[PDB]
Protein backbone atom coordinates (compact mmCIF):
# COMPACT_ATOMS: atom_id res chain seq x y z
CA UNK A 1 0.00 0.00 0.00
CA UNK A 2 1.12 3.13 -0.94
CA UNK A 3 -0.76 6.55 -1.77
CA UNK A 4 0.89 8.49 -4.75
CA UNK A 5 -2.03 11.37 -5.33
CA UNK A 6 -2.11 12.56 -1.00
CA UNK A 7 1.87 12.53 -1.14
CA UNK A 8 1.46 15.10 -3.96
CA UNK A 9 -1.58 16.76 -2.02
CA UNK A 10 -3.96 16.13 -5.39
CA UNK A 11 -6.95 14.58 -6.11
CA UNK A 12 -6.87 11.28 -8.79
CA UNK A 13 -7.57 11.88 -11.95
CA UNK A 14 -5.50 15.23 -11.88
CA UNK A 15 -3.77 16.60 -14.67
CA UNK A 16 -0.50 15.49 -15.45
CA UNK A 17 0.62 19.29 -15.95
CA UNK A 18 -0.73 19.31 -12.61
CA UNK A 19 1.06 16.33 -11.12
CA UNK A 20 3.89 18.23 -12.12
CA UNK A 21 3.12 21.14 -10.54
CA UNK A 22 2.17 19.73 -7.23
CA UNK A 23 5.63 18.02 -7.67
CA UNK A 24 7.57 20.77 -7.65
CA UNK A 25 5.59 22.62 -5.06
CA UNK A 26 6.56 19.26 -2.10
CA UNK A 27 9.47 19.30 -3.47
CA UNK A 28 10.37 22.50 -2.87
CA UNK A 29 8.72 22.74 0.65
CA UNK A 30 11.18 19.52 2.10
CA UNK A 31 14.42 20.04 0.19
CA UNK A 32 17.15 19.28 2.33
CA UNK A 33 18.86 23.11 1.29
CA UNK A 34 15.51 24.60 2.76
CA UNK A 35 13.90 22.01 5.00
CA UNK A 36 15.54 20.19 7.88
CA UNK A 37 13.09 18.77 10.09
CA UNK A 38 14.38 15.02 10.81
CA UNK A 39 11.12 13.73 9.38
CA UNK A 40 11.64 16.41 5.65
CA UNK A 41 14.13 14.07 4.02
CA UNK A 42 12.14 10.67 4.08
CA UNK A 43 8.97 12.53 2.94
CA UNK A 44 11.11 14.23 0.20
CA UNK A 45 11.95 10.75 -0.74
CA UNK A 46 8.44 9.90 -0.92
CA UNK A 47 7.56 12.76 -2.95
CA UNK A 48 10.37 12.16 -5.62
CA UNK A 49 8.73 8.39 -5.79
CA UNK A 50 5.09 9.75 -5.93
CA UNK A 51 6.64 11.75 -9.50
CA UNK A 52 8.27 8.89 -10.98
CA UNK A 53 5.43 6.86 -10.96
CA UNK A 54 2.42 9.42 -11.97
CA UNK A 55 4.21 11.15 -14.73
CA UNK A 56 5.33 7.92 -16.26
CA UNK A 57 1.99 7.01 -18.03
CA UNK A 58 1.89 3.79 -17.77
CA UNK A 59 3.38 3.25 -14.15
CA UNK A 60 0.30 5.41 -14.02
CA UNK A 61 -1.53 2.89 -15.29
CA UNK A 62 -0.43 -0.06 -12.89
CA UNK A 63 -1.02 1.83 -10.32
CA UNK A 64 -4.15 4.02 -11.27
CA UNK A 65 -5.56 0.13 -11.70
CA UNK A 66 -4.50 -1.48 -8.30
CA UNK A 67 -6.82 0.89 -6.86
CA UNK A 68 -9.91 0.51 -8.60
CA UNK A 69 -9.70 -2.81 -7.86
CA UNK A 70 -8.99 -2.13 -4.08
CA UNK A 71 -11.79 0.23 -4.59
CA UNK A 72 -13.94 -2.96 -5.80
CA UNK A 73 -12.61 -5.17 -3.20
CA UNK A 74 -13.97 -3.34 -0.54
CA UNK A 75 -17.18 -2.21 -1.88
CA UNK A 76 -17.71 -5.80 -1.89
CA UNK A 77 -16.61 -6.51 0.98
CA UNK A 78 -18.72 -4.10 2.52
CA UNK A 79 -21.53 -4.88 0.56
CA UNK A 80 -21.63 -8.37 1.49
CA UNK A 81 -21.04 -7.80 5.44
CA UNK A 82 -24.15 -5.19 5.32
CA UNK A 83 -26.39 -7.79 3.61
CA UNK A 84 -25.37 -10.69 6.02
CA UNK A 85 -25.00 -7.85 8.61
CA UNK A 86 -28.94 -7.05 8.30
CA UNK A 87 -30.55 -10.82 7.24
CA UNK A 88 -28.19 -13.08 9.49
CA UNK A 89 -28.13 -16.64 10.09
CA UNK A 90 -29.93 -18.22 12.90
CA UNK A 91 -30.86 -22.08 14.05
CA UNK A 92 -28.80 -23.35 10.78
CA UNK A 93 -28.20 -26.37 13.24
CA UNK A 94 -29.52 -28.67 16.32
CA UNK A 95 -27.08 -30.27 18.54
CA UNK A 96 -28.80 -34.20 17.72
CA UNK A 97 -26.52 -33.75 14.80
CA UNK A 98 -23.08 -33.52 16.19
CA UNK A 99 -21.56 -36.32 17.64
CA UNK A 100 -19.05 -34.33 20.82
CA UNK A 101 -15.58 -35.85 20.72
CA UNK A 102 -13.04 -34.08 23.00
CA UNK A 103 -13.16 -30.65 24.56
CA UNK A 104 -10.58 -28.37 22.93
CA UNK A 105 -10.59 -25.42 25.39
CA UNK A 106 -12.82 -24.50 28.02
CA UNK A 107 -13.60 -20.57 28.62
CA UNK A 108 -15.37 -18.30 31.25
CA UNK A 109 -17.97 -18.18 28.05
CA UNK A 110 -18.04 -21.99 27.71
CA UNK A 111 -16.66 -25.34 26.42
CA UNK A 112 -15.34 -25.41 22.71
CA UNK A 113 -15.64 -28.99 21.79
CA UNK A 114 -14.38 -31.11 18.54
CA UNK A 115 -17.47 -32.56 17.10
CA UNK A 116 -18.19 -34.49 13.91
CA UNK A 117 -21.50 -33.92 12.04
CA UNK A 118 -22.75 -37.42 11.95
CA UNK A 119 -24.32 -37.35 8.37
CA UNK A 120 -21.68 -35.31 6.39
CA UNK A 121 -19.13 -37.09 8.41
CA UNK A 122 -17.29 -33.48 8.36
CA UNK A 123 -15.17 -32.58 11.91
CA UNK A 124 -15.85 -29.23 13.58
CA UNK A 125 -15.02 -27.09 16.10
CA UNK A 126 -18.32 -26.21 17.95
CA UNK A 127 -18.47 -23.37 21.63
CA UNK A 128 -21.67 -23.98 23.94
CA UNK A 129 -21.98 -21.09 25.84
CA UNK A 130 -24.48 -21.39 29.04
CA UNK A 131 -26.72 -18.86 29.14
CA UNK A 132 -26.94 -18.90 33.06
CA UNK A 133 -22.93 -17.97 33.24
CA UNK A 134 -23.77 -14.90 30.67
CA UNK A 135 -27.17 -13.33 31.43
CA UNK A 136 -25.53 -12.50 34.82
CA UNK A 137 -22.34 -10.71 33.26
CA UNK A 138 -24.69 -8.30 31.70
CA UNK A 139 -22.64 -8.91 28.74
CA UNK A 140 -25.65 -10.22 26.75
CA UNK A 141 -24.29 -8.06 24.48
CA UNK A 142 -20.84 -9.09 24.35
CA UNK A 143 -22.49 -12.35 23.32
CA UNK A 144 -24.90 -11.22 20.40
CA UNK A 145 -22.49 -9.13 18.71
CA UNK A 146 -20.37 -11.78 18.55
CA UNK A 147 -23.10 -13.84 16.85
CA UNK A 148 -24.42 -11.18 14.21
CA UNK A 149 -20.22 -10.16 13.61
CA UNK A 150 -18.51 -13.80 12.67
CA UNK A 151 -21.57 -14.83 10.78
CA UNK A 152 -21.56 -11.91 7.78
CA UNK A 153 -17.06 -11.77 7.27
CA UNK A 154 -15.25 -13.18 5.29
CA UNK A 155 -11.46 -13.29 5.12
CA UNK A 156 -9.12 -16.06 4.75
CA UNK A 157 -7.74 -15.37 8.66
CA UNK A 158 -11.40 -15.33 10.22
CA UNK A 159 -12.81 -18.44 11.22
CA UNK A 160 -16.11 -19.39 9.26
CA UNK A 161 -18.89 -19.87 11.32
CA UNK A 162 -20.81 -22.72 9.47
CA UNK A 163 -23.44 -23.37 12.22
CA UNK A 164 -25.37 -21.49 15.21
CA UNK A 165 -28.46 -22.58 17.06
CA UNK A 166 -29.90 -22.73 20.32
CA UNK A 167 -31.73 -24.75 22.97
CA UNK A 168 -33.51 -24.06 26.81
CA UNK A 169 -30.13 -24.06 28.69
CA UNK A 170 -27.27 -22.77 26.35
CA UNK A 171 -26.30 -21.14 23.23
CA UNK A 172 -23.92 -23.15 20.27
CA UNK A 173 -21.73 -21.82 17.14
CA UNK A 174 -20.40 -24.48 15.23
CA UNK A 175 -17.02 -23.61 13.34
CA UNK A 176 -14.71 -24.86 10.85
CA UNK A 177 -12.12 -26.74 13.07
CA UNK A 178 -8.83 -25.25 13.31
CA UNK A 179 -6.31 -28.27 14.06
CA UNK A 180 -3.02 -26.63 14.04
CA UNK A 181 -3.56 -25.30 17.60
CA UNK A 182 -3.52 -22.34 19.59
CA UNK A 183 -0.47 -19.75 18.81
CA UNK A 184 -0.53 -19.41 22.82
CA UNK A 185 0.63 -23.47 23.24
CA UNK A 186 3.41 -23.12 20.43
CA UNK A 187 4.70 -19.79 21.53
CA UNK A 188 4.91 -20.89 25.61
CA UNK A 189 6.24 -24.38 24.36
CA UNK A 190 9.48 -22.43 22.25
CA UNK A 191 9.37 -19.97 24.77
CA UNK A 192 9.80 -17.50 21.67
CA UNK A 193 9.02 -16.68 18.25
CA UNK A 194 11.93 -15.47 15.84
CA UNK A 195 11.66 -12.59 13.83
CA UNK A 196 10.30 -13.40 10.71
CA UNK A 197 8.31 -16.47 12.24
CA UNK A 198 6.49 -13.28 14.30
CA UNK A 199 6.43 -11.25 11.20
CA UNK A 200 4.55 -13.52 8.95
CA UNK A 201 1.72 -13.75 11.81
CA UNK A 202 1.81 -10.03 12.23
CA UNK A 203 0.78 -9.27 8.73
CA UNK A 204 -1.99 -11.51 8.59
CA UNK A 205 -3.19 -9.46 11.49
CA UNK A 206 -2.47 -5.99 9.79
CA UNK A 207 -4.55 -7.63 6.96
CA UNK A 208 -7.44 -8.86 8.86
CA UNK A 209 -7.10 -4.89 10.76
CA UNK A 210 -7.37 -3.23 7.73
CA UNK A 211 -10.41 -5.60 6.44
CA UNK A 212 -12.70 -5.53 9.73
CA UNK A 213 -11.79 -1.48 10.42
CA UNK A 214 -12.55 -1.24 6.64
CA UNK A 215 -16.05 -2.83 8.01
CA UNK A 216 -16.46 0.00 11.42
CA UNK A 217 -15.44 -3.31 13.60
CA UNK A 218 -13.01 -3.17 16.56
CA UNK A 219 -11.82 -6.30 17.09
CA UNK A 220 -10.63 -5.18 20.64
CA UNK A 221 -9.38 -9.09 22.20
CA UNK A 222 -6.26 -9.76 19.88
CA UNK A 223 -4.17 -12.19 21.92
CA UNK A 224 -2.08 -15.37 21.30
CA UNK A 225 -5.24 -17.65 23.38
CA UNK A 226 -7.54 -16.06 20.70
CA UNK A 227 -5.30 -16.92 17.26
CA UNK A 228 -5.57 -20.27 15.90
CA UNK A 229 -2.86 -22.11 13.30
CA UNK A 230 -4.58 -24.03 10.08
CA UNK A 231 -3.04 -26.74 8.63
CA UNK A 232 -1.21 -24.75 6.11
CA UNK A 233 0.56 -23.05 9.16
CA UNK A 234 -1.33 -19.32 8.67
CA UNK A 235 -3.84 -18.25 11.36
CA UNK A 236 -7.68 -18.32 11.93
CA UNK A 237 -8.80 -15.72 14.12
CA UNK A 238 -11.23 -17.56 16.37
CA UNK A 239 -12.96 -15.55 19.22
CA UNK A 240 -14.51 -12.64 18.53
CA UNK A 241 -16.94 -12.24 21.57
CA UNK A 242 -15.51 -8.63 22.42
CA UNK A 243 -16.01 -7.24 18.82
CA UNK A 244 -18.26 -4.57 18.26
CA UNK A 245 -19.46 -2.16 15.19
CA UNK A 246 -18.66 1.17 16.34
CA UNK A 247 -18.88 4.61 14.99
CA UNK A 248 -17.22 7.26 17.00
CA UNK A 249 -15.97 5.88 20.33
CA UNK A 250 -17.18 3.10 22.49
CA UNK A 251 -16.52 2.50 26.23
CA UNK A 252 -16.99 -0.56 27.60
CA UNK A 253 -13.91 -1.80 29.34
CA UNK A 254 -13.37 -5.33 28.69
CA UNK A 255 -10.52 -7.15 26.45
CA UNK A 256 -7.49 -8.39 27.95
CA UNK A 257 -5.82 -6.53 30.88
CA UNK A 258 -1.80 -7.42 29.15
CA UNK A 259 -3.39 -5.78 26.01
CA UNK A 260 -5.65 -2.89 26.77
CA UNK A 261 -5.01 0.19 25.53
CA UNK A 262 -4.52 3.41 28.02
CA UNK A 263 -7.31 4.96 26.26
CA UNK A 264 -9.45 2.20 27.36
CA UNK A 265 -8.13 2.33 31.06
CA UNK A 266 -8.79 5.59 31.54
CA UNK A 267 -12.69 6.78 31.36
CA UNK A 268 -11.70 8.52 28.47
CA UNK A 269 -13.61 6.82 24.88
CA UNK A 270 -12.09 4.86 22.01
CA UNK A 271 -11.98 3.99 18.49
CA UNK A 272 -10.27 1.31 16.07
CA UNK A 273 -6.97 2.67 17.06
CA UNK A 274 -6.66 0.06 20.20
CA UNK A 275 -6.28 -3.26 17.98
CA UNK A 276 -3.25 -0.84 16.52
CA UNK A 277 -2.31 -0.97 20.32
CA UNK A 278 -3.08 -4.57 20.44
CA UNK A 279 -1.14 -5.60 17.56
CA UNK A 280 2.53 -3.83 19.51
CA UNK A 281 2.00 -6.12 22.08
CA UNK A 282 1.18 -8.79 20.11
CA UNK A 283 4.29 -8.40 18.32
CA UNK A 284 6.05 -8.03 21.74
CA UNK A 285 4.69 -11.19 23.22
CA UNK A 286 5.57 -13.21 19.83
CA UNK A 287 9.35 -12.03 19.98
CA UNK A 288 10.20 -11.64 23.79
CA UNK A 289 7.96 -14.62 24.77
CA UNK A 290 6.00 -12.48 27.36
CA UNK A 291 4.41 -9.31 26.95
CA UNK A 292 5.46 -5.74 27.17
CA UNK A 293 3.56 -5.36 30.71
CA UNK A 294 2.62 -7.79 33.47
CA UNK A 295 1.84 -8.25 36.68
CA UNK A 296 1.03 -10.13 39.48
CA UNK A 297 -2.68 -8.63 39.45
CA UNK A 298 -4.57 -6.38 36.46
CA UNK A 299 -4.55 -3.18 38.60
CA UNK A 300 -1.01 -2.87 38.52
CA UNK A 301 -1.01 -4.28 34.77
CA UNK A 302 -2.71 -1.14 33.79
CA UNK A 303 -0.65 0.92 35.72
CA UNK A 304 2.59 -0.33 33.78
CA UNK A 305 0.59 0.37 30.50
CA UNK A 306 -0.73 3.94 30.72
CA UNK A 307 2.59 5.31 32.36
CA UNK A 308 4.54 4.29 28.37
CA UNK A 309 7.74 2.90 29.51
CA UNK A 310 8.61 0.22 27.45
CA UNK A 311 11.42 -2.18 27.81
CA UNK A 312 13.00 -4.27 25.05
CA UNK A 313 15.13 -7.28 25.05
CA UNK A 314 18.85 -7.63 24.10
CA UNK A 315 17.77 -9.36 21.15
CA UNK A 316 14.68 -7.52 19.03
CA UNK A 317 16.19 -5.96 16.21
CA UNK A 318 16.13 -1.87 15.69
CA UNK A 319 13.42 -1.64 13.14
CA UNK A 320 11.76 -3.86 16.05
CA UNK A 321 12.21 -1.44 18.66
CA UNK A 322 11.03 1.52 16.38
CA UNK A 323 7.83 0.02 15.33
CA UNK A 324 6.69 -1.34 18.64
CA UNK A 325 7.80 2.30 19.69
CA UNK A 326 4.96 4.06 17.52
CA UNK A 327 2.24 1.22 17.60
CA UNK A 328 2.45 1.30 21.64
CA UNK A 329 2.07 4.52 21.25
CA UNK A 330 -0.25 6.72 24.77
CA UNK A 331 -0.52 9.41 22.25
CA UNK A 332 -3.10 9.06 19.75
CA UNK A 333 -2.20 11.34 17.18
CA UNK A 334 1.40 9.50 16.58
CA UNK A 335 0.19 5.64 16.82
CA UNK A 336 0.40 4.07 13.92
CA UNK A 337 -2.85 2.94 12.36
CA UNK A 338 -4.06 6.23 13.22
CA UNK A 339 -2.16 8.72 11.46
CA UNK A 340 -3.27 9.99 7.80
CA UNK A 341 -1.47 7.39 5.90
CA UNK A 342 -3.23 4.62 8.24
CA UNK A 343 -2.79 1.17 7.42
CA UNK A 344 0.39 1.74 5.18
CA UNK A 345 2.51 3.40 7.75
CA UNK A 346 2.41 -0.26 9.13
CA UNK A 347 2.89 -1.65 6.15
CA UNK A 348 5.41 0.04 4.61
CA UNK A 349 7.34 -0.26 8.02
CA UNK A 350 10.93 -1.33 7.90
CA UNK A 351 10.30 -4.13 10.19
CA UNK A 352 8.00 -4.80 6.82
CA UNK A 353 9.82 -4.35 3.76
CA UNK A 354 10.70 -8.19 3.06
CA UNK A 355 6.22 -9.01 3.51
CA UNK A 356 4.70 -9.40 0.02
CA UNK A 357 1.61 -8.05 1.74
CA UNK A 358 -0.56 -9.61 -1.34
CA UNK A 359 1.25 -13.13 -1.52
CA UNK A 360 0.10 -13.27 2.44
CA UNK A 361 -3.02 -12.59 1.60
CA UNK A 362 -3.64 -15.05 -1.11
CA UNK A 363 -1.28 -17.51 1.51
CA UNK A 364 1.26 -18.17 -0.92
CA UNK A 365 4.16 -17.39 1.30
CA UNK A 366 5.82 -20.78 2.76
CA UNK A 367 4.64 -20.76 6.37
CA UNK A 368 7.88 -20.50 9.26
CA UNK A 369 5.72 -23.69 11.03
CA UNK A 370 3.73 -26.28 9.72
CA UNK A 371 1.85 -27.99 12.90
CA UNK A 372 2.03 -32.00 12.51
CA UNK A 373 -1.39 -33.15 10.84
CA UNK A 374 -1.73 -36.57 12.33
CA UNK A 375 -5.07 -37.12 10.40
CA UNK A 376 -8.24 -35.62 10.14
CA UNK A 377 -9.71 -34.99 13.95
CA UNK A 378 -6.71 -35.62 15.76
CA UNK A 379 -6.77 -33.23 19.13
CA UNK A 380 -2.95 -33.56 19.79
CA UNK A 381 -1.72 -29.60 19.51
CA UNK A 382 -4.78 -29.04 22.27
CA UNK A 383 -4.31 -29.39 25.43
CA UNK A 384 -6.26 -32.32 27.32
CA UNK A 385 -9.36 -31.01 29.53
CA UNK A 386 -12.21 -32.21 31.79
CA UNK A 387 -15.25 -33.62 30.29
CA UNK A 388 -18.03 -31.86 31.47
CA UNK A 389 -21.18 -33.44 29.93
CA UNK A 390 -23.76 -30.95 28.00
CA UNK A 391 -27.05 -30.93 30.35
CA UNK A 392 -30.63 -29.09 29.41
CA UNK A 393 -33.04 -28.20 31.64
CA UNK A 394 -36.54 -28.70 30.72
CA UNK A 395 -37.09 -24.98 30.74
CA UNK A 396 -35.90 -22.49 28.29
CA UNK A 397 -33.86 -20.43 30.51
CA UNK A 398 -33.18 -16.26 29.35
CA UNK A 399 -35.44 -16.88 26.44
CA UNK A 400 -35.76 -13.07 25.97
CA UNK A 401 -32.18 -12.19 26.37
CA UNK A 402 -31.02 -14.03 23.56
CA UNK A 403 -33.96 -13.66 21.21
CA UNK A 404 -31.91 -12.41 18.94
CA UNK A 405 -29.62 -15.99 18.00
CA UNK B 1 13.91 -9.21 30.26
CA UNK B 2 12.23 -10.78 33.37
CA UNK B 3 11.19 -13.87 31.75
CA UNK B 4 11.62 -15.64 35.04
CA UNK B 5 9.87 -12.68 36.06
CA UNK B 6 7.13 -13.29 33.57
CA UNK B 7 7.11 -16.99 35.00
CA UNK B 8 6.76 -15.46 38.89
CA UNK B 9 3.88 -13.49 38.10
CA UNK B 10 1.87 -16.47 37.41
CA UNK B 11 0.37 -14.58 34.39
CA UNK B 12 1.62 -17.27 31.73
CA UNK B 13 -1.44 -19.33 31.23
CA UNK B 14 -3.91 -18.68 29.52
CA UNK B 15 -5.18 -14.81 30.63
CA UNK B 16 -9.29 -14.51 30.85
CA UNK B 17 -10.84 -11.45 29.79
CA UNK B 18 -12.15 -7.93 31.75
CA UNK B 19 -15.94 -7.06 30.49
CA UNK B 20 -16.89 -4.26 32.70
N1 LIG C 1 -10.03 -17.15 24.59
C1 LIG C 1 -11.14 -17.85 23.91
C2 LIG C 1 -10.75 -18.22 22.50
N2 LIG C 1 -10.52 -19.65 22.33
C3 LIG C 1 -11.16 -20.37 21.40
O1 LIG C 1 -12.01 -19.87 20.65
C4 LIG C 1 -10.82 -21.80 21.32
C5 LIG C 1 -11.11 -22.45 20.16
N3 LIG C 1 -10.60 -23.64 19.76
C6 LIG C 1 -10.81 -24.16 18.48
N4 LIG C 1 -10.05 -25.22 18.15
C7 LIG C 1 -10.14 -25.66 16.89
N5 LIG C 1 -10.89 -25.20 15.89
C8 LIG C 1 -11.63 -24.14 16.24
N6 LIG C 1 -12.50 -23.45 15.45
C9 LIG C 1 -13.09 -22.44 16.16
C10 LIG C 1 -12.61 -22.46 17.45
C11 LIG C 1 -11.67 -23.54 17.53
C12 LIG C 1 -9.71 -24.37 20.69
C13 LIG C 1 -10.16 -24.24 22.12
S1 LIG C 1 -10.08 -22.56 22.71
Amino acid sequence: GKDYYQTLGLARGASDEEIKRAYRRQALRYHPDKNKEPGAEEKFKEIAEAYDVLSDPRKREIFDRYGEEVKEFLAKAKEDFLKKWESPAQNTAHLDQFERIKTLGTGSFGRVMLVKHKETGNHYAMKILDKQKVVKLKQIEHTLNEKRILQAVNFPFLVKLEFSFKDNSNLYMVMEYVPGGEMFSHLRRIGRFSEPHARFYAAQIVLTFEYLHSLDLIYRDLKPENLLIDQQGYIQVTDFGFAKRVKGRTWTLCGTPEYLAPEIILSKGYNKAVDWWALGVLIYEMAAGYPPFFADQPIQIYEKIVSGKVRFPSHFSSDLKDLLRNLLQVDLTKRFGNLKNGVNDIKNHKWFATTDWIAIYQRKVEAPFIPKFKGPGDTSNFDDYEEEEIRVSINEKCGKEFSEF
Amino acid sequence: TTYADFIASGRTGRRNAIHD
